[PDB]
RNA sequence: GGGAUAAGUGCUGAAAGCAUCUAAGCAUGAAGCCCCCCUCAAGAUGAGAUUUCCCAACUUCGGUUAUAAGAUCCCUCAAAG
RNA sequence: UUGGCACCUCGAUGUCGGCUCAUCGCAUCCUGGGGCUGUAGUCGGUCCCAAGGGUUGGGCUGUUCGCCCAUUAAAGCGGUACGCGAGCUGGGUUCAGAACGUCGUGAGACAGUUCGGUCCCUAUCCGUCGUGGGCGUAGGAAAUUUGAGAGGAGCUGUCCUU
RNA sequence: UAUGUUAAGUGGAAAAGGAUGUGGCGUUGCCCAGACAACUAGGAUGUUGGCUUAGAAGCAGCCAUCAUUUAAAGAGUGCGU
């Protein structure tokens, strides 16, 4: 129940009641609108799709993902709402609390709730064994010529090819990553601001969801 | 099949409707339905039932004996009755209800609950001796079973849940 | 963040001046130890006199690391020097006159002998 | 239990009977209970 | 935390008027099995679903232009490479 | 394992240890569940079910092995060319130097020691790890998705209470 | 097609041994005077008499092991120390 699609500010530290450092992180929520009400007679199951942010509205001539586009438009004016930059829909909520057209507030959420949170982790790039994996390196002296390589990739004759999931080098980074049971710090309705206890994965500006902990 | 055949049923005062394959005995004490072995006949004279296999072939043999206690056991468990007694032994064991479920103290740091079923009654005398009562034989020896698996006898000094009158094999282990 | 091989300064009276660490105790993998941890040890110096002599496999409980220990407030300890006081398989030290200063996480871990000898608890 | 090769009777109150397709021996000495024949 | 099991423990019960966990029938039972949790996934050629956007005027019969909705080329960049 | 045989390979199939990276079996080292016990409890013993995960760091040797020092819930046994040198090393071993013991008249020899002694290769194919384009998915698009399937995780100590 | 066998996926790898699995053939002795079953009917006597053994009277071992109260009775079939 009560999930929202927020932005990741920063990550900075409050002081709790009796006074202990409590590494936070921003997360700003604001116009989040429900769009639509996915139906088990309709789509087979129950959701309700949420936009965040706010695109300009349609322009001809638009060069860039900043103005929507005429079924991005359609799509939000059959709610009554402007266009969104980030739509996501949440299945741990309960349809029939929500209406097409409301506006997730930021409030929904109570200081001491326990969430699982959802985003893209960082990018890395092109990376090696011993970083994308935790691979030990070989020994950099005594004659070594093995420093950063990956070990074997395989056995002898029986074999004679390399097993599925080897590890071996590769793109690292920006995967969707859930971190589970942390918990709101405290909720800034004016600011529309969620203070979420630890660290969140993702770039700066990024994107995060927050819904109930599933466990 | 001497038990199916040689020993023929004898109802007495009870309603058996012998529906197809489906047989319902109700009397006094409530009404049991159970499916019987199909290929099986069935002879009912003035309150006397008589189980007749087809084939002495070894199965058919085997399922007419079967058929003929099981049929038995509902009509002597709707007349009479199903009882089972178990003693707790050991100091400190109690058993006492808590409305259609009975709980035990057993040493477990823990009290045990077992909640009643249909057709199932418990009761208890003395903080001790439970007992569980009902018309279905193959019903109140499962409910004895589970109270008694709780907390089986110990060869060493007999405390636990046993079945009374039930031969516990005592060892002699010294402190 | 004492490890097996590290040297330490002993901060008692117990006739041991300097420990090297054999094992740091708590579990398989276990690789680092801070303050109120408890190693095993050797003595590689010791006063002539005393209980502890030089050679002897001892065990000593971990007071003021130099890497120094985190607080639940967000403050941190750090001290000078890496030292150790050897315990009695009790918790309880050998020596009767703890030196130097000590940290308050030891009074958790029930060393309350050490905590109450000590010129200063911090 | 005893599970051997060979069930056979350690005691003349030891039963012989097949369960679920294995040969095994019950007793009332728990000794003498085997399974596999 | 559910579902089904292994070794095991049984209840009812004949073969074998007794006994018997088993044949018929009904339980209970493991860090293991299936689900639950995380991630990827319709090239799932079986290619699925929902919401929204676009919608004509020549044809001499489209084997049809060029355009809509939407993209891109090219240019400023980084949370991405 | 030590062997037997001589079937592939001498117009070359690099042999011991260690490192890196694993993967599988179960005859299970730990942890989970049991039966029996000459099991009073904590401790054990033995057998059964179970391969999910886990299964230490040092001293001495080139060592595998082994002994020892401290741990640990435990420090499992095996296969994969005694897994893995177009991934690394090069201490042992098996050229050319020198020496000791010993044997030989001698040249020299010993699986007896001892000191020293070049480890090449820009990846075509399959395989593998990552990333793009094409066409398809019976109009052309934007977004949100279900989940057939697939992968990942899966360990465990101590203390307090009862 | 006819007649039988197997229930183990035996068929679609092994052995000594182990087993109220199952079918066939013959021998054989119990029997409506009524075996086999628990047939819930009695079980003991002088008498462990004698070696009586840690005292031990179905157990540490030589049995001497006499008739039956009795429809059927053993100086106790037998679990025991
Ligand atoms: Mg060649």
């Amino acid at each position: 129940t009560k999930g929202i699609l927020g932005r990741k500010i920063g990550m900075t530290q409050v002081f709790g009641e009796n006074g202990e450092l409590i590494p936070v992180t921003v997360v700003e929520a604001k116009e989040n609108v429900v769009l639509q009400k996915k139906t088990v007679e309709v789509d087979g199951y129950n959701a309700i799709q949420v936009g965040f942010e706010d695109k300009k509205a349609y322009k001809k001539d638009a060069k860039s993902n900043k103005y929507a586009n005429k079924p991005a438009e359609g799509h939000a004016k059959k709610a009554d709402a402007a266009p969104k930059r980030f739509i996501r829909e949440f299945r741990n909520v309960d349809v029939d609390a929500y209406e097409v057209g409301q506006e997730v507030s930021v409030d929904t959420f109570v200081a001491g709730d326990v969430i699982d949170v959802t985003g893209v982790s960082k990018g890395k790039g092109f990376q090696g064994a011993i970083k994308r994996h935790g691979q030990s390196r070989g020994p950099m002296s005594h004659g070594s010529h093995f420093h950063r390589a990956p070990g074997s990739v395989g056995m002898a004759s029986d074999a004679s090819r390399v097993f599925k999931g080897q590890k071996m080098p590769g793109r690292m980074g920006g995967n969707t990553v859930t971190v589970q049971n942390l918990e709101v710090v405290q909720v800034d309705t004016e600011n529309k601001v969620i203070l979420v206890k630890g660290n969140v994965p993702g770039p700066k500006k990024g994107l995060v969801e927050i819904r109930t902990s599933i466990k | 099949s001497r038990v199916g055949k040689k020993i023929i049923d004898i109802p007495s005062d009870v309603t058996v409707t012998f529906d197809g394959n489906h047989v319902t005995v109700k009397g006094p004490k409530g009404e049991l339905s159970r499916t019987l072995n199909e290929r099986m006949t069935f002879k009912q004279e003035e309150n006397t039932i008589e189980v007749v296999r087809p084939s002495d072939s070894k199965e058919d043999r085997t399922n007419h004996g079967t058929t003929r206690a099981l049929l038995n056991n509902m009509v002597q468990g709707v007349s009479q009755g199903y009882v089972k007694v178990l003693e707790l032994v050991g100091v400190g064991y109690r058993a006492q209800m808590q409305g259609k479920d009975l709980i035990l103290n057993v040493g477990y740091s823990h009290p045990v609950e077992i909640k009643a079923e249909e057709n199932i009654t418990f009761s208890v005398e003395k903080n001790t001796v439970v007992k569980v009562e009902g018309i279905s034989k193959e019903q109140v020896g499962a409910l004895a079973s589970n109270i008694r698996s709780v907390r089986p006898p110990e060869p060493y000094k007999g405390k636990g849940i046993r079945y009374q009158g039930e031969y516990v094999r005592r060892k002699e282990g010294k402190t | 963040m004492i490890q097996q091989e590290t040297r330490l300064k002993v901060a008692d009276n117990s006739g041991a001046r300097e420990v090297l660490t054999i094992k740091v105790l708590g579990g398989s993998g276990r690789k680092t130890a801070n303050i109120g941890d408890v190693i095993v040890c050797t003595v590689k110096n010791a006063t002539p006199g005393g209980v502890v002599k030089k050679g002897d496999v001892v065990k000593a409980v971990i007071v003021r690391t130099k890497s120094g220990v985190r607080r639940n407030d967000g403050s941190y300890i750090k001290f000078d020097e890496n030292a150790c006081v050897i315990i009695r398989d009790d918790k309880g030290p050998r020596g009767t006159r703890i030196f130097g200063p000590v940290a308050r996480e030891l009074r958790e871990g029930n060393f309350m002998k050490i905590v109450s000898l000590a010129p200063e608890v911090l | 239990m005893k599970v051997r090769p060979s069930v056979k009777p350690i005691c003349e109150k030891c039963k012989v009977i097949k369960r679920k397709g294995k040969v095994m021996v019950i007793c009332e000495n728990p000794k003498h209970k085997q399974r596999q024949g």
